[PDB]
RNA sequence: CUCGUAGUUGGAUCUUGGGAGCGGGCGGGCGCGCCCGUCCCCGCCCCUUGCCUCUCGGCGCCCGGGCCCGAAGCGUUUACUUUGAAAAAAUUAGAGUGUUCAAAGCAGGCCCGAGCCGCCUGGAUACCGCAGCUAGGAAUAAUGGAAUAGGACCGCGGUUCUAU
RNA sequence: GAACGUCUGCCCUAUCAACUUUCGAUGGUAGUCGCCGUGCCUACCAUGGUGACCACGGGUGACGGGGAAUCAGGGUUCGAUUCCGGAGAGGGAGCCUGAGAAACGGCUACCACAUCCAAGGAAGGCAGCAGGCGCGCAAAUUACCCACUCCCGACCCGGGGAGG
């Protein structure tokens, strides 16, 4: 998009787009490459990456992340906080002193690539772990499930 | 006297990760200045792991390549026409990553 | 921790060395190489209690200087070295040559070997990240960055060097139903055809084991160690026949052979 | 009320904690007041300095005048009252000498028929009364 | 159950266990659908549509004559109403209750019914919110008291 | 820090209600039948027997 | 709301039983309390019984017999980890010579002996005598 | 004394559904066969209750394919019961075990002048919460699907495409 | 080995109910930075993260995990205390050398001290073994060897108030 104007310049360096003088090899006529780091455990390159210029250095479908350690999921709750989302992994604690359970949940912080949009409240988002990104966001968004009414078309 | 610290920062909810230990040499924040163009001056610094790395003081020339033919020469940093974080590093003439120069 | 430690404890040491509770608190630690603390043998305690040559350690240190004992085809000046499973030691003053190999349970069973079989050691492949100069050169968990292996070996096989650092000989490849001896884990003494290998994405790979006596189970990938292709391992198995006879069964054989025939 | 669902612990355990806050066997050992106002800081012994020797009344049912000493604590400094056993054992006591008094045995409380007395003496001139009467030793009186 | 009323009596109905077709005057599905559409067309409520269909034609259950019922077939036609029965009847008695109170302010014990009125419409409003016959937010602070009232 | 041993156990198990003289009827008939030294042995035998019997029994139900 | 027709069965049967009526009629029912009825029959505490069909609740008539003492209902609904099974046996039901606590789990309905025999445990809901 | 947010909870029902089912494990007349035991309990099943559509092939089996497979179970989901990796040695529950009792200890014995340049094989399991991981299970709990119409045979593709 | 790292657990407390902030508390962007990840750090941007699911606030004789006295299964009291981690080096702060250090059995300040001395100046830090002194009811000895154990060197040729 009109994305090329962050406070540096960004592109893909694998196969050179300036290798032809006439403006047919540069961004120009035929779009430059955009390398997709080997993605897997069921994961691949959906619409977004191919259809657009959606690069991020901490993207899970691109960038220098490594989805390892554990693999989890959660629910979409609060859509503020540009480029970062907060998700509740509601579980119910279990006790042995008493033979009953307790309620306790941990809220999770994830960055979400400009790839994914039209995210709405109340669905599932699957998540992975990669290199520590910041104080809170230690995770990565992968899939979005439910963005429509509950029982109709 | 400068050294990096993470637990020094407030916690997620406005609390404070209180101290529990002594500030170590693992966490360094080594102080320096920014290398403009001038007389070539460098010093090695003895850092973590006994390894020693090269901190610049001043320098003029390096290795500038060309992409559309991929060929480097050794040219002069006369000036600095843009840096990508603040509006005054242009004039300050630092030497940083993705620094923009009219050379 | 501000810096590496130097004293290891009696009680902190692994229990597979007959840990003692009145002698002291400290420990004989090794020199930190391949076949690490959890899977090593202090050769000082080997000469001290394992064959009981010198009653106490004050004399155990002497055979190295006496230059009758050697370690891994090279002279020994340290009475100890990082050395564990499959370690050949050739005492050519009483003629006793040992492999340090695992018991029914993992006691470094007293194994006597023919030095002819001992010359060619079997070494597991750690990895080939890809060699320098466009030419690969493999690594072993006994720390052998071996140059020039055979140009078809995939990881988790075992190479066969002669205490040497050149090219190699007949090599195994990890596949179905080929003999194994665990390196650690709880499956020591359970040797059998693999028969199945869950190379399952999403976790650490697992190797099913159909025992030589019948019992079927599954082990983590890292635990299993290739010992023999086909239905024969070239590695000799000591008393216990490579099968841990059950504690329920061991009642008769710990008692009609110890304290009944001696 | 008396509810019995399963995941209820958010109600269950916290209400149970709050409703625990009524036993003496909870209060007397789970809030600072008990320790910080026990007549001493807590010790089976109470060494100190005798500051005077007097008699304490009894109630007329069991009429009596028992032998009790004001001890000046060393661990804090306050004054306490302790009876002395071993019939004949008040005349020995030379005051301004470091003495042992233990609480009267009733563990933070007192016996009836000598009210106010929650302490009792063993050492005087660093010499026990249980040795003074039995004669296996003697004070440096 | 039974909060909003202190009485517990029930006298609603217990349809003939025999789910068979009524068969007194059969009056089969054709004119039944015609009357159902007419009743809904002229501006009628299912609660009284059923009463009329039981009175003149005679029905114990519309599901018996035809599988789709009144609400179902109106919803397949396009004649969905403004607000449903339980919100609307309580609204149109609330209008009367509030008229009462603010004409006789001293009735301290009819504010106690007004309050259960915002409570009943509040319960059913946050119910029909999930039913999604009402928008995802539907606001009654007595600000919706007379928007539909001329 | 030390290198001495550390292990001890209890043998002369306490009487759980000695104030009736009837458990003492047992205790004095033990010396009336075998005349040994004190009642440490009484309690040691009653511990050993309980331990063996219970080692069998609590494993029985499984 | 009205709740737990299982509990209401275990209260209505014991309401009528100590009054001695030969059969009993209970307004509500479920397939699962039917299943308890069948587990009860396999031991023979109750006899055969009839399932009156009224789609509104489903009524049950069941004969009461001198083969019974009482059967309990446990809300909340626990789980027997197959460690605690012997514990529950020894602390709820009066006898190991009759009466056998009940479990709903991943191997069908069952009482605790047959549960232990198939080596699978689960929720406690019943225990009879 | 009423209302009401979280608050903990909750109607019925959406298979506990048939066969003579078979081999095998059983209560039982009979001598695991006939069978009574809602498929008494599962591998193979049969009315049903999920998948090879995809590569090379395993006794099949037909003529590179296909009824099942694989590396492997990829067409919702969770709760919760049965599998193993892990539960740092050790305090212990603790096997074998004369410390002359007892605790203590992982110990010793067997020999003959040793005279053989010796022998026995030991110096064991289990538990190690919750939660992280692994495979079964689908009874109970929740939740979930094609209501103004779309799940499927590339239905026939106008249209714009974009390689191998 | 050593930090950095993914999910998940702490004791009391509403006479703590709305907080965290330009002084980075919320993330992105760009740039320095140290071994990196990261407002570790500065600017321009979006003003955000959290809790009535107990946040924010607190307070704890807060050392913590394996475990001890008990104890029908329940639980109860704890666990400075030989294992391990994290810790501090009379209290902070600052640093060269070192593989590893913010090393006080390397120092430089400062703190409050006080060691001396013929006052021009200097120069010290037992929560190691002994101990003293003070406290307190309360815990051992200025005994030796490193003969067990270890642990150190340029290294069976020397070194140990580690341990005995």
């Amino acid at each position: 998009a009109d994305i090329q104007t962050e406070r540096a310049y960004q592109k893909q360096p694998t196969i050179f787009q300036n290798k032809k003088r006439v403006l047919l090899g540069e961004t120009g006529k035929e779009k430059l490459p955009r390398y997709y780091k080997n993605i897997g455990l069921g994961f691949k390159t959906p619409k977004e990456a191919i259809e657009g210029t959606y690069i991020d250095k901490k993207c899970p479908f691109t960038g220098n992340v490594s989805i390892r350690g554990r693999i989890l999921s959660g629910v979409v709750t609060k859509m503020k906080m540009q480029r970062t989302i907060v998700i509740r992994r509601d579980y119910l604690h279990y006790i042995r002193k008493y033979n009953r359970f307790e309620k306790r949940h941990k809220n999770m912080s994830v960055h979400l690539s400009p790839c994914f949009r039209d995210v709405q409240i109340g669905d599932i988002v699957t998540v992975g772990e990669c290199r520590p990104l910041s104080k809170t966001v230690r995770f990565n968004v992968l899939k979005v499930t439910k963005a429509a009414g509950t029982k109709k078309q | 006297g400068i050294s990096r610290d993470n637990w020094h920062k407030r916690r997620k909810t406005g609390g404070k990760r209180k101290p529990y230990h002594k500030k170590r040499k693992y966490e360094l924040g080594r102080p320096a200045a920014n290398t403009k163009i001038g007389p070539r001056r460098i010093h090695t610094v003895r850092v973590r792991g006994g390894n020693k790395k090269y901190r610049a003081l001043r320098l003029d020339v390096g290795n500038f390549s060309w992409g559309s033919e991929c060929c480097t020469r050794k040219t002069r940093i006369i000036d600095v026409v843009y840096n990508a974080s603040n509006n005054e590093l242009v004039r300050t003439k630092t030497l940083v990553k993705n620094c923009i120069v009219l050379i | 921790a501000r810096g590496p430690k130097k004293h290891l404890k009696r009680v902190a040491a692994p229990k597979h060395w007959m840990l003692d509770k009145l002698t002291s608190v400290f420990a004989p630690r090794p020199s930190t190489g391949p076949h690490k603390l959890r899977e090593c043998l202090p050769l000082i305690i080997f000469l001290r209690n394992k064959l009981k040559y010198a009653l106490t350690g004050d004399e155990v240190k002497k055979i190295c200087m006496q230059r009758f004992i050697k370690i891994d085809g090279k002279v020994r000046a340290d009475i100890t070295y990082p050395a564990g499973f499959m370690d050949v030691i050739s005492i050519d003053k009483t003629g006793e040559n040992f492999r340090l190999i695992y018991d029914t349970k993992g006691r470094f069973a007293v194994h006597r070997i023919t030095p002819e079989e001992a010359k060619y050691k079997l070494c597991k492949v750690r990895k080939i990240f890809v060699g320098t100069k466009g030419i690969p050169h493999l690594v072993t968990h006994d720390a052998r960055t071996i140059r020039y292996p055979d140009p078809l070996i995939k990881m988790n096989d075992t190479i066969q060097i002669d205490l040497e650092t050149g090219k190699i000989t007949d090599f195994i490849k990890f596949d179905t139903g080929n003999l194994c001896m665990v390196t650690g884990g709880a499956n020591l003494g359970r040797i059998g055809v693999i028969t199945n290998r869950e190379r399952h994405p999403g976790s650490f790979d697992v190797v099913h084991v159909k025992d030589a006596n019948g019992n079927s189970f599954a082990t983590r990938l890292s635990n299993i160690f290739v010992i023999g292709k086909g239905n024969k391992p070239w590695i000799s198995l000591p008393r216990g026949k490579g099968i841990r006879l059950t504690i329920a069964e061991e009642r008769d054989k710990r008692l009609a052979a110890k304290q009944s025939s001696g | 009320g008396k509810c019995r669902g399963l995941r209820t612990a958010r109600k269950l355990r916290s209400h149970r904690r709050d409703q625990k806050w009524h036993d003496k066997q909870y209060k007397k050992a789970h809030l600072g007041t008990a320790l910080k106002a026990n007549p001493f800081g807590g010790a089976s012994h109470a060494k100190g300095i005798v500051l005077e020797k007097v008699g304490v009344e009894a109630k007329q049912p069991n009429s009596a005048i028992r032998k009790c000493v004001r001890v000046q604590l060393i661990k804090n400094g306050k004054k306490i009252t302790a009876f002395v056993p071993n019939d004949g054992c008040l005349n020995f006591i030379e005051e301004n000498d470091e003495v042992l008094v233990a609480g009267f045995g009733r563990k933070g409380h007192a016996v009836g028929d000598i009210p106010g007395v929650r302490f009792k003496v063993v050492k005087v001139a660093n010499v026990s009364l249980l040795a003074l009467y039995k004669g296996k030793k003697e004070r440096p009186r | 159950g039974r909060m909003h009323a202190p009485g517990k009596g029930l006298s609603q109905s217990a349809l003939p266990y025999r789910r068979s077709v009524p068969t007194w005057l059969k009056l089969t599905s054709d004119d039944v659908k015609e009357q159902i559409y007419k009743l809904a067309k002229k501006g009628l409520t299912p609660s009284q549509i059923g009463v009329i269909l039981r009175d003149s034609h005679g029905v114990a259950q519309v599901r018996f004559v035809t599988g789709n019922k009144i609400l179902r077939i109106l919803k397949s036609k396009g004649l969905a109403p403004d607000l449903p029965e339980d919100l609307y009847h309580l609204i149109k008695k609330a209008v009367a209750v509030r008229k009462h109170l603010e004409r006789n302010r001293k009735d301290k014990d009819a504010k106690f019914r007004l309050i259960l009125i915002e409570s009943r419409i509040h319960r059913l409003a946050r119910y029909y919110k999930t039913k999604r016959v009402l928008p995802p937010n539907w606001k009654y602070e007595s600000s919706t008291a007379s928007a539909l009232v001329a | 820090p030390v290198a001495r041993s550390w292990v001890c156990r209890k043998t002369y198990v306490t009487p759980r209600r000695p104030f009736e003289k009837s458990r003492l009827d047992q205790e004095l008939k033990l010396i009336g039948e075998y005349g040994l030294r004190n009642k440490r042995e009484v309690w040691r035998v009653k511990f050993t027997l309980a331990k063996i019997r219970k080692a069998a029994r609590e494993l029985l139900t499984l | 709301v009205r709740m737990n027709v299982l509990a209401d069965a275990l209260k209505s049967i014991n309401n009528a039983e100590k009054r001695g009526k030969r059969q009993v009629l209970i307004r509500p029912c479920s397939k699962v309390i039917v299943r308890f009825l069948t587990v009860m029959m396999k031991h023979g505490y109750i006899g055969e019984f009839e399932i009156i069909d009224d789609h509104r609740a489903g009524k049950i008539v069941v004969n009461l017999t001198g083969r019974l003492n009482k059967c309990g209902v446990i809300s909340p609904r626990f789980d027997v980890q197959l460690k605690d099974l012997e514990k529950w046996q020894n602390n709820l039901l009066p006898s190991r010579q009759f009466g056998f606590i009940v479990l709903t789990t991943s191997a069908g309905i069952m009482d605790h002996e047959e549960a232990r025999r198939k080596h699978t445990g689960g929720k406690i809901l019943g225990f009879f005598f």
